[PDB]
RNA sequence: CCUGUCAAACUCCAAACUUACAGACGCCGUUUGACGCGGGGAUUCCGGUGCGCGGGGUA
RNA sequence: AGUGCAAGAGCAAAAGAUAGCUUGACAGUGUUCUUCCCAACGAGGAACGCUGACGCGAAAGCGUGGUCUAGCGAACCAAUU
RNA sequence: UUAGGCGGCCACAGCGGUGGGGUUGCCUCCCGUACCCAUCCCGAACACGGAAGAUAAGCCCACCAGCGUUCCGGGGAGUACUGGAGUGCGCGAGCCUCUGGGAAACCCGGUUCGCCGCCACC
């Protein structure tokens, strides 16, 4: 920018998108990468290969298309996140994919958090991916029993109209049931 | 030379333009060669591991298994066969 | 000492003050002479090529320079005209004053390194090329033979 | 298609030239040899460029030397009309010469010795001191000029 | 357009530089919330030549604590003009900053995809004296 | 802004050229066995000169 | 800028700074390069492995001392496990 | 690709600047702290929960060359330098001719305001 000599760094540095040291000690495995993002309302569950121009996704698994499933409730939260998890962690068996190792991009790794959440879905889909049972969230958490009682705390609808007065954790279940037998896409 | 270490003369080629200074793509550091490739041997001045003597930068061997994640190249030094130790950070496919 | 010691281009450039100390000061006293204060706005414009390429010692320069302008007071000491030694002495020279053992000499003075063909000398004229005659005295004090060229000048 | 002629000897020469004119079949002073015009071949007379005489001769030429200088792969055997027709694909020595300059075979191909040994030229050559175009007889010449020096040494 | 370009205070800075403390129970009060250290960088003669080191405290208030606390700053303050920021901050008084930005600040602030904000989306430091002086007072 | 100069231990640039490997042509080797492998016997380790490029030195 | 110390070189979501935790400055045995271009030669040095035991980390992974190139020593005898 | 995620090459992509875009859908800003988690102080950040509002940032789309960069034309320049040759010249420093290569600065005019891959998606 300032002179011949300046340093421009990669355009995935500039963007603030991509840590390279991070991926550098990810692509060390030899194994697919398990990608866990996150957005305000949805998150995105894709398992990457390397490629000679670039990066594959073999599968993928993104909150929205969860509904396809008989999803009726919000996108961007641990029971969602799970979900999409295991959607992608299935998909990702179909594949003929067997192991993945978890990259959480720019994200934190806080106990309990979602991309953790996207992890343990993936690792239940039956895919092998080397991780840490106690940093996971407690299966009530996942399952949503947090928003459940939070919304206890009611007196006025946690959830603007959607479905649901006192939410359902419950609703989890069934999905989480539907996903582990026949169903399309999968 | 004045002293007669591995680094001696080296400043030129274990030097980066001002432009490709910094941490280096991690692509290259992961491709993956087959035994009996060709490979050109260059020293990345941004990658510390890995090295080679500096001797051989310029060198232009033959993959023959490797040792642990570091490839095994075998090379010709003048008249005398030598094999190299080098990881892919420092390896280019000729051709 | 003679020319003969040092006038050659033979060695290497030998610069860097940062490796070199006890550097001799320069005995050229100015680069700008006449009036400094106006711009090339002259009508005439000479000029003393030097005709081989050498090694002029600060010795020398300030010699010719002196002997040409110390003569330009044909024109008065404040004269209307400006008198430029586009040169500096950057070539350190050493001498070896054991026998030939230890012979890195020892810095003793600074020259500056001439093309066949530069300019060493530029004056600034109005038809009044007095400075023709301050260079046939200029070139006499340093080493070469030379050429004086006009320039901007077809008042032959 | 070059002829090809040395015109200067080994003593002093550069050892990766001498090899070249070795390689091109040329291993004494006034030998010559037919050489076509490809990159590869380019290459190696013009490294050899200050030693030798080189450029495209006429049919005729070719044909005077030919049948004057040319051998068997082995033996004495003058290589005349009968002798290209009998040996060679070739009815006569112009039919050879043509295919020559035409780049279509070479001497080693129709069993002949890569090498014209020629003879000392009659009047002189030029000088190896200095190039064609300063008077002297090295380097490139023109089809009327490799054909004097080729004619002189017939 | 609006709402997302109208100013708002993005925490207050109040700082005690002593030179060695004591101070950050005021602090406390005069606030709400518990004052940081303030390590030094650098040995000098002011006999500090200790890197690591207490010599002072500040707080970080923001939302409402910064308010509640502005609504009695301001008033023990008079200056303005001149002594505004060229982002539109101003530092007044024991040290009393105010950092003032619009709604797409955390853009600047976050982890991932961060971004500069644009020169024009910056706040000037005349529309800065607007929305603080349209707040119980008077600019210069 | 204008204007005057430089670098063996400077470089935004940058040759000729040297150099690794591969293919092509050439040349060479398969009764003259090349390339290479093993073993026996040495001499040798005061060099010099021209030309190119040098470093020191008034030379 | 900093990174212990020459000089040259490497390094920015770090190889620097701060905090916390930890003793991989671990035992064993090697491959290769270097020492000694080519081309034989010891001690020493480095890179890269494996076996075992460990530290940290969610994990990939990183740690065979300090970013790289100086900081080193044969036999005989002694003392030590 | 009417706004997305992971990348490859790592400025042709940088620096600066202009115009346009969201009625249900996407990214955001945004709203908000019971929880997992969090600030040597601050739900700023990190993390979690969520849609009342917005297209002003970001982002995506279209475009501008003033600066930086890449490549090209013409000029500089077959100039500088150079591998090979010479009973060519020069007191010499050095130069010249033949042969094979061949630059940099700078000026003028174009180019460049990224390209490409995989996945997902009215
Ligand atoms: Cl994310
Ligand atoms: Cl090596
Ligand atoms: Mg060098
Ligand atoms: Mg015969
Ligand atoms: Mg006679
Ligand atoms: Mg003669
Ligand atoms: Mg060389
Ligand atoms: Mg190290
Ligand atoms: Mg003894
Ligand atoms: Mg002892
Ligand atoms: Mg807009
Ligand atoms: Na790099
Ligand atoms: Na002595
Ligand atoms: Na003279
Ligand atoms: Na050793
Ligand atoms: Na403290
Ligand atoms: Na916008």
């Amino acid at each position: 920018a300032t002179g011949p000599r300046y340093k421009v760094p990669m355009r995935r540095r500039r963007e603030a998108r991509t840590d390279y040291h991070q991926r550098l000690r990810l692509l060390k495995s030899g194994k697919p990468r398990l990608v866990a993002r996150k957005s305000n309302k949805h998150v995105r569950a894709q398992l990457v290969t390397l490629g000679p121009n670039g990066d594959d996704t073999l599968a993928s698994a993104h909150s929205s298309d969860l509904a396809e499933y008989g999803w009726e409730a919000p996108t961007g939260n641990m029971p969602s996140a799970y979900l999409t998890g295991l959607l992608a962690g299935l998909r990702a068996q179909e594949a003929g994919v067997e192991e993945a190792v978890l990259d959480i991009g720019l994200n934190s790794p806080t106990p309990g958090s979602k991309v953790f959440a996207i992890q343990e879905g993936a690792i239940d889909a039956g895919l092998d991916i080397p991780h840490n049972d106690d940093v996971l969230a407690d299966w009530q958490r996942t399952r949503g029993a947090h928003i459940a009682e939070y919304d206890e705390q009611l007196e006025e609808p946690l959830y603007s109209g959607d479905f649901d007065a006192a939410d359902l954790p419950e609703h989890f279940d069934e999905l989480r049931e539907t996903l582990l037998d026949g169903d399309i896409e999968l | 030379p004045s002293s007669n270490g591995p680094l001696e003369g080296t400043r030129g080629k274990l030097k980066n333009k001002p432009r490709d200074r910094g941490t280096s793509p991690p692509q290259r550091a992961v491709e993956e060669f087959d035994d009996g490739e060709k490979v050109h041997l260059k020293i990345d001045p941004s990658v510390p591991n890995g090295r080679f003597h500096p001797r051989f930068d310029g060198q232009t061997g033959t993959v023959e298994g490797k040792q642990g994640d570091a490839y095994k190249v075998d090379i010709v030094d003048g008249g005398k066969e030598k094999t190299i130790i080098v990881t892919a950070a420092h390896l280019r496919r000729q051709e | 000492k003679p020319g003969a010691m040092y006038r050659n281009s033979s060695k290497p450039a030998y610069t860097r003050r940062e490796y070199i100390s006890g550097i001799p000061g320069k005995k050229i006293a100015q680069f700008d002479m006449g009036n400094n204060g106006a711009g090339p706005t002259y009508p005439a414009q000479v000029e003393l090529v030097v005709e081989k390429p050498v090694q002029i010692r600060h010795n020398a320069l300030e010699a010719a320079r002196v002997a040409a302008n110390r003569y330009v007071q044909n024109s008065g000491a404040a004269a209307n005209y400006k008198f430029r030694i586009r040169k500096f002495p950057f070539h350190v020279i050493r001498e070896n004053k054991d026998g030939m053992r230890a012979p890195f000499g020892k810095p003793v003075g600074t020259a500056a390194r001439v093309h066949g063909a530069n300019h060493i000398f530029i004056a600034w004229v109005n038809p009044d090329p007095n400075v023709e005659e301050a260079w046939r005295r200029a070139k006499m004090k340093v080493t070469p033979t030379i050429n004086i060229d006009s320039s901007p000048a077809g008042n032959a | 298609m070059h002829a090809l002629v040395q015109l200067r000897g080994e003593v002093n020469m550069h050892t990766d030239i001498q090899d070249t004119l070795e390689m091109l079949n040329i291993h004494h002073v006034n030998h010559c040899t037919l050489v076509p015009e490809t990159d590869a071949y380019r290459g190696m007379v013009a490294k050899v460029n200050d030693f030798v005489a080189f450029g495209e001769p006429s049919q005729e030429t070719l044909e005077t030397v030919l049948a004057t200088r040319a051998e068997p792969l082995e033996g004495d055997a003058d290589v005349d009309d009968e002798w290209v027709a009998e040996h060679t694909d070739y009815d006569d020595i112009s039919g050879l010469a043509f295919a020559l300059l035409s780049e279509e075979t070479t001497l080693r191909e129709q069993g002949l010795s890569p090498t014209l040994r020629l003879h000392p030229p009659r009047g002189g050559h030029d000088g190896v001191k200095h190039p064609v175009k300063e008077g002297g007889q090295l380097g490139k010449h023109d089809t009327e000029g490799i054909d004097d020096l080729l004619e002189a040494m017939r | 357009f609006h709402e997302m370009r109208e100013p708002r205070i993005e925490k207050v800075v109040v700082h005690m530089g002593i030179g060695h403390a004591n101070a950050e129970d005021i602090l406390g009060e005069i606030t709400g919330q518990m004052p940081v250290r303030t390590k030094a960088k650098r040995t000098v003669g002011e006999f500090d030549i200790r890197e690591g080191d207490p010599i002072g405290a500040k707080v970080t208030l923001r939302d409402e604590m910064a308010e509640e606390f502005l609504q009695t700053a301001l008033p023990l303050a008079e200056l303005a003009t001149s002594q505004f920021d060229d982002t539109g901050n101003f530092s007044f008084g024991l040290d009393v900053t105010v950092n003032l930005v619009r709604p797409g600040y955390r853009v600047a602030k976050r982890d991932k995809a961060s971004r500069s904000i644009p020169t024009k989306h910056r706040l000037n430091p005349a529309d800065a004296v607007a929305f603080i002086e349209s707040t119980y007072d008077v600019e210069v």
